[PDB]
């Protein structure tokens, strides 16, 4: 039972949510109003759980935001032995 | 990170299969980290860092590659290495006692702890958590349950127990 | 069918359609449920044919040399183990035409070219017979399966026209694969542990049995 | 690549570009015209 | 039946540079030298890809001009008629003026046929040099292959001999093909600290050595 679960292709590869700020929800994609929107948009951004009430995008997203942690950490052990 | 959302994402009861990621993180991430970093000091850390407490000029110690493909090399600071492996095999492990110590302390030369005491360390730490890492079940039915482990402890105080978490 | 270590599960997908088929799958990696990636089943087989037939072709390049040398068919000096020709460099270098890293790159072009060419018939069937290359894209267009293109140019002999010696071959080669591969790991775990060759360990077992085993030889050189 | 140039039009990343470009002027500028207390050319 | 001017757009299985490939919709081959080569996507949007198409016109034509100037003199210098050419050192010789006063006037003389070409990319037919004489039609040019009495004196291209797609894949590959030329002149004349006919002669003999592997 204990198998490798992996659905190929869940997410396009695109820029368009690049070029919308605060996609990952619904009152803050709506666009700003207030210049409180903006500290919204730092704060909401990593709130996956907020975002969708679906576990499995939540785990996708922790997965991958581990991985770019881990690539943050070996780019700066990287530049310590540079250095 | 960008394959494993992008192209090829785990399914929901891939993450929840706690009992293999704990027996993977428990045998391979950690067991097999320790002994691979206990190789290293043993192959590698321990005869450079005897040489640089010798005395002996950096510049002029012999490279780390070179203690491997020459066994003599190492064996003249660890006459047990002339041996091989046979003593591990042969449980003859007293032989090893002398790249492999329980001397506690710090290095009077370096003011740090013996890396051959480190060595050992990584070494046990290496067996207890890959013996340590065959505990949760699988696809094979030898094994335990997390779940049948926590509904199994309840006390007269706490009612139901562990069960549902 | 034959079973050799065969699961519950792993008799739910190896039905016995691809060949060398015993049900052996304890680990479930062939499962075609939540299937992306290299985990495919198709990708599996096609790559344990792949690792099969490069294996056939390792395993006795890496012992003919060996073998010539002491039969002394060709010069002893190109006679050498399969570590000491250039492979591993601290293991022993041999000074060919040109340097290891000119002809890495050679190499590296040439199977860059038959070997992306592969893999876009793997990605799209018979595309290379679409795009003209040399005039010999012609024999390039294959037959729908990746492992066993067929054609003129990958089977000129043209073997195995019936239906039942195509299966026994396909059975064939991927029984001697696996063997292949059994074998390379050997030689590799034979370099590792006594590090004179794989014949010349075959020699020593032969000299005597009981001095030269597994069992004595845990001391490594 | 509209969408791109979108992302780059954005207010971190263009405030970024500006002020790296500002800020290497100044440094260049103090580079070359060192320890300046005054406006001499007058 | 008679001469066409305009650029037949290449089909759409059309060879590619990686066959087997789906080639991306925004290059549809009417482009010259079309082969569908864009994995990071960077010509999208039509406007930048015609921004694009110019820039890699005029890197082409300015990398053809380099690659000759470069080579030609050093092939006469290798056979004798020119005393000490060296492109990389060029740069520092002693001409009639300082190099700082001629990069000035280069700076302004460029400049005005180098935003002249930038009025006629933004308005096309706002700067015509073409003659237009009392009864002679002149017909209207592409934007980036101008050309009446002056940059076409030839009369070569507009679908003479060969059609006007053909002979502009043709200059777009011989500019690449010069681009790449000159980048390896540049790296090699910093990396091998000798020439290039010099270094080609060095590879040509003993190719299994004197490589990028052997300085
Ligand atoms: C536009 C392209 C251009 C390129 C690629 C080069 C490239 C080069 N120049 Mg040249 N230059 C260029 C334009 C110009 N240079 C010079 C004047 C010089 C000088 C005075 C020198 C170079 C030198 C050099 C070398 C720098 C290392 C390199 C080969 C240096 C050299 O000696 O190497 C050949 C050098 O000292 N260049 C002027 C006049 C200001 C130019 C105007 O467009
Ligand atoms: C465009 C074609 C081109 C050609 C014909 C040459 C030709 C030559 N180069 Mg140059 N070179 C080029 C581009 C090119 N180079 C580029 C783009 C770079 C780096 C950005 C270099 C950097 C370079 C170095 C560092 C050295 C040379 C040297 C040499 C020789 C080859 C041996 C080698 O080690 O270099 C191979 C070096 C590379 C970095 C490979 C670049 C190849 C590019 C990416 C593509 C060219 C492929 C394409 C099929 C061209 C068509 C071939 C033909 C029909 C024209 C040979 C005289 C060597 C030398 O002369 O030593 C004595 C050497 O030291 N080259
Ligand atoms: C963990 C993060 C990290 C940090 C904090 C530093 C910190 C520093 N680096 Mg190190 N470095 C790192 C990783 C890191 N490095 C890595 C991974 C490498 C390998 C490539 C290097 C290699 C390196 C070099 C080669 C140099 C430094 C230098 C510097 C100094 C900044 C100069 C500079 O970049 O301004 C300029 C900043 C710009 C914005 C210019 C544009 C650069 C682009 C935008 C950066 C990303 C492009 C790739 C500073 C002490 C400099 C030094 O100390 O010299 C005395 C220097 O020359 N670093
Ligand atoms: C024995 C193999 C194995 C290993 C080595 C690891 C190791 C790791 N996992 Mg675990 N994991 C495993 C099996 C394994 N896992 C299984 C079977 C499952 C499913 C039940 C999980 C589920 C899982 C999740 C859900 C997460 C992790 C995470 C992590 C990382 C956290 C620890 C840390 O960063 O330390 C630092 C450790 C290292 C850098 C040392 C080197 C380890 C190398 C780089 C990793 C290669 C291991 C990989 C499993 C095998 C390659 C696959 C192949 C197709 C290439 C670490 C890289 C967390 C994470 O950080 O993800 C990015 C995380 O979110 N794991
Ligand atoms: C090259 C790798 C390889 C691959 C991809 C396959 C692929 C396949 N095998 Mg074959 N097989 C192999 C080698 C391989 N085999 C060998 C060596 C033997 C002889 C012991 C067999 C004998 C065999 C039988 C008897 C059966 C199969 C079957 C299967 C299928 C299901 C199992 C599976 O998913 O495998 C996926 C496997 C892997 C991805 C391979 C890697 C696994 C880990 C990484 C190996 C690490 C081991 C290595 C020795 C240690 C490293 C040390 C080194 C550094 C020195 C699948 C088509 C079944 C069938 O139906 O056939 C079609 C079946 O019944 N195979
Ligand atoms: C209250 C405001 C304030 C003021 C008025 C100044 C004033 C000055 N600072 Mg100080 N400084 C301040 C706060 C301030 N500082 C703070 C908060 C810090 C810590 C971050 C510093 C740290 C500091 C440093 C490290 C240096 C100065 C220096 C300078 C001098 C000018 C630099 C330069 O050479 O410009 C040159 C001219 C320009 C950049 C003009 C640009 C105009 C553009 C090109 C347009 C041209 C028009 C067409 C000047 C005395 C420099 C110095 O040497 O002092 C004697 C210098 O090295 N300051
Ligand atoms: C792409 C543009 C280009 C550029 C920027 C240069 C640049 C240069 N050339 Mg080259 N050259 C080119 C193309 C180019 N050349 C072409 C197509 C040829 C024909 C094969 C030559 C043949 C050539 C020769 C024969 C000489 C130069 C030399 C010179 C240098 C100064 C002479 C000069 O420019 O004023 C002269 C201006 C006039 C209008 C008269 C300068 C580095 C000179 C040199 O090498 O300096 C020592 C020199 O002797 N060039
Ligand atoms: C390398 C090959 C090359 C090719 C195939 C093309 C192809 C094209 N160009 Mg481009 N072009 C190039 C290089 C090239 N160009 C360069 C280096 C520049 C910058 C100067 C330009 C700038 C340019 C302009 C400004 C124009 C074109 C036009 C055209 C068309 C004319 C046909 C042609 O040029 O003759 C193909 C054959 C050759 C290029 C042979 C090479 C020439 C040799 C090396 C020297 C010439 C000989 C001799 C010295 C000249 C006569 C002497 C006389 C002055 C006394 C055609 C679509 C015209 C256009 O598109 O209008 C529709 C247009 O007017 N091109
Ligand atoms: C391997 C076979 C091969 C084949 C069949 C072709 C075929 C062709 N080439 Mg290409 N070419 C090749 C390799 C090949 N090329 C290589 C290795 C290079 C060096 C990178 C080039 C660079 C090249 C240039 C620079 C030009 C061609 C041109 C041409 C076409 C004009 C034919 C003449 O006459 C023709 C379709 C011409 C073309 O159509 O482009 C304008 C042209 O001028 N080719
Ligand atoms: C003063 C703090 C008192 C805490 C009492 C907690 C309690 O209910 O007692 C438990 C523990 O009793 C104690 O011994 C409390 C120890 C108090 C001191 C705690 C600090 C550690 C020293 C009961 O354990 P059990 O055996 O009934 O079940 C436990 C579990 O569900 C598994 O069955």
């Amino acid at each position: 039972e204990v198998k490798i679960l992996v659905d190929r292709d869940p997410v396009k590869t695109s820029f368009e949510a690049w070029a919308k700020p605060g996609h990952f929800s619904r009152t803050i994609a709506k666009g700003p109003e207030t210049t409180t929107w903006i500290w919204n948009l730092h704060a909401d951004a990593h709130d996956f759980d907020s975002h969708t009430s679906d576990l499995e995008e939540i785990s996708r997203k922790i997965f991958s935001a581990h991985f770019g942690q881990l690539s943050i950490i070996f780019l700066w052990l990287s530049g310590m032995y540079f250095h | 990170g960008w394959f494993h959302y992008h192209k090829a994402a785990p399914k929901l009861a891939w993450f929840q299969d706690v009992e293999s990621m704990l027996n993977h993180h428990l045998a391979g991430l950690l067991g097999l980290g320790s002994l691979s970093w206990a190789g290293h000091q043993i192959h590698v850390s321990l005869p450079i860092n005897q040489f640089l407490n010798a005395g002996v000029d950096p510049k002029e110690i012999p490279l780390p590659h070179e203690l491997i493909l020459n066994r003599d090399l190492l064996a003249q600071l660890y006459p047990s290495f002339a041996e091989g492996a046979t003593p591990f095999f042969t449980l003859n492990w007293s032989k090893y006692a002398d790249f492999l110590t329980f001397r506690g302390g710090l290095d009077p030369v370096t003011g740090g702890l013996w890396l051959t005491d480190t060595a050992h360390h990584h070494l046990a730490i290496a067996i207890l958590f890959l013996i340590a890492g065959h505990m949760y079940r699988t696809n094979w039915g030898i094994g335990h349950g997390l779940k049948d482990i926590l509904e199994a402890h309840k006390g007269p105080f706490t009612g139901q127990g562990h069960k549902g978490l | 069918r034959p079973l050799w270590f065969a699961s519950k599960q792993s008799l739910s997908y190896l039905d016995g359609s691809l060949p060398g088929d015993f049900g052996f799958d304890p680990l479930g990696l062939s499962d075609p449920e939540g299937t992306g990636g290299f985990i495919e089943p198709r990708w599996l087989a096609y790559g344990e044919i792949i690792n099969g037939r490069y294996a056939m072709l390792g395993a006795v390049g890496a012992i003919a040399p060996e073998i010539l040398g002491k039969a002394g068919l060709i010069p002893q000096e190109t006679a050498l183990p399969w570590f000491q020709t250039g492979v591993i460099p601290p293991a022993g270098t041999y000074n060919y035409w040109a340097d290891p890293f000119t002809l890495f790159v050679f190499e590296m072009a040439l199977m860059g070219f038959a070997e992306h060419r592969r893999l876009q018939d793997w990605y799209n069937p018979g595309s290379m017979g679409k795009q003209y290359f040399l005039g010999l894209e012609k024999g390039f267009a294959g037959s729908g399966e990746p492992a066993y293109p067929g054609g003129p140019i990958f089977n000129p002999l043209g073997f195995g026209k019936d239906e039942k010696s195509l299966k026994e071959l396909k059975l064939k080669e991927v029984k001697n694969g696996r063997l292949a591969m059994l074998a390379i790991l050997g030689y590799f775990i034979q370099g590792l542990v006594t590090g004179v060759g794989p014949y010349q360990n075959l020699l020593d077992h032969l000299a005597d049995p009981v001095n030269n085993n597994i069992l004595t030889s845990l001391k490594f050189h | 690549m509209r969408d791109f140039k979108t992302y780059l039009s954005v207010a971190p990343v263009l405030s970024t570009l500006w002020f790296g470009s500002l800020a290497g002027l100044l440094i260049e500028i103090n580079r070359f015209f060192p320890d300046a207390l005054t406006f001499p050319f007058f | 039946g008679g001469i066409s001017s305009v650029c037949e757009p290449l089909p759409p299985d059309r060879p590619l540079w990686f066959p087997g490939s789906t080639p991306p919709q925004w290059l549809d081959g009417s482009l010259p030298g079309d082969f569908g080569f864009d994995p990071l996507g960077l010509g999208s949007d039509p406007e930048t890809l015609r921004w694009f198409a110019q820039a890699e016109l005029m890197h082409s034509r300015w990398a053809m001009l380099a690659v000759a100037g470069i080579l030609i003199p050093e092939w006469l210098e290798s056979i004798g008629l020119m005393e000490n050419f060296n492109w990389y050192d060029a740069g520092s010789r002693e001409y009639f003026a300082d190099p700082t006063t001629l990069f000035v006037v280069q700076l302004a003389l460029m400049g005005w046929v180098e935003g002249r070409r930038w009025a006629d990319y933004v308005n096309p037919g706002c700067v015509d040099i073409e003659p237009k004489l009392p009864n002679r039609k002149n017909p209207k040019p592409d934007v980036g292959y101008p050309g009446g009495l002056w940059f076409d004196f030839m009369m070569w291209g507009r679908g003479s001999p060969e059609p006007v797609m053909v002979l502009r894949t043709k200059e777009i590959k011989n500019g690449r093909l010069a681009m790449l030329a000159f980048v390896g002149l540049c790296f090699q004349a910093v990396y091998t600290g000798e020439g290039p006919l010099e270094n080609l002669s060095r590879h040509v003999a003993d190719p299994g050595h004197c490589n990028i592997f052997s300085a």
